[PDB]
């Protein structure tokens, strides 16, 4: 009865996508060096510089200002 | 003739593991128990679990395929997979023997 098994690993196999079988390559050489396969456990986001907004811009959480720190040591 | 109807060691089977890159489509083969060891791989040297240094030690029961390559890599991969497919014969598997110009990586040997 092991052709079941098998053709349910071929059918498993068949329908596995790139991003597992990506994962699978990185979790597999990890295994192979010693590394831990949990922890490489994507980057929906779109980001860009504003340069001198005007001071009626709002501010939208995750954002990061550039600053101009004077010396500290002056 | 019947006439056609309108109605109708031993080896595993299994996937090799170690798939060398990505779009490598799986193919049921037939695989070792246990996974040999690089240097038992080696035809030239013996080592600890064989002595044998050529062919006619090793004193195989059907004969040879011989690939004379540059390199051993991806597409030599190919070369084997269909050779070893589970359904060719078990007993008609011809051991391959790979006449390689340079000593391949151990990616490629953890591969086959
Ligand atoms: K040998
Ligand atoms: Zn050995």
């Amino acid at each position: 009865a092991a052709a079941e098994w098998i053709s349910q690993q071929r059918l498993s196999l068949y329908r596995r996508s790139e991003r597992q079988e990506l994962s699978e390559l990185v979790k597999n050489r990890m295994k192979h060096l010693g590394l831990p396969t949990t922890g490489y456990d994507h980057q929906n986001t779109l980001s860009y510089v504003l340069i001198n907004p005007p001071p009626d811009t709002r501010l939208e959480p995750s954002d990061i200002v550039y600053l101009i720190r004077s010396d500290p040591l002056a | 003739i019947a006439p056609v109807l309108e109605l109708a060691v031993e080896y595993v089977k299994g996937y090799p593991p170690n798939s060398p890159y990505i779009g490598s489509s799986p193919t049921l083969c037939h695989l070792l128990p246990v996974k040999a060891p690089f240097c038992c791989l080696r035809l030239d040297k013996g080592c600890k679990h064989n002595s044998y240094e050529d062919a006619k030690a090793y004193g195989f029961k059907n004969k040879l395929i011989i690939v004379s390559a540059e390199t051993a890599g991806n597409g030599l991969y190919n070369f084997i997979v269909p050779l070893r497919a589970y359904y060719r014969s078990r007993k008609e598997l011809n051991p391959i023997v790979l006449l390689l110009d340079n000593k391949p990586d151990h990616h490629f040997l953890e591969a086959i």
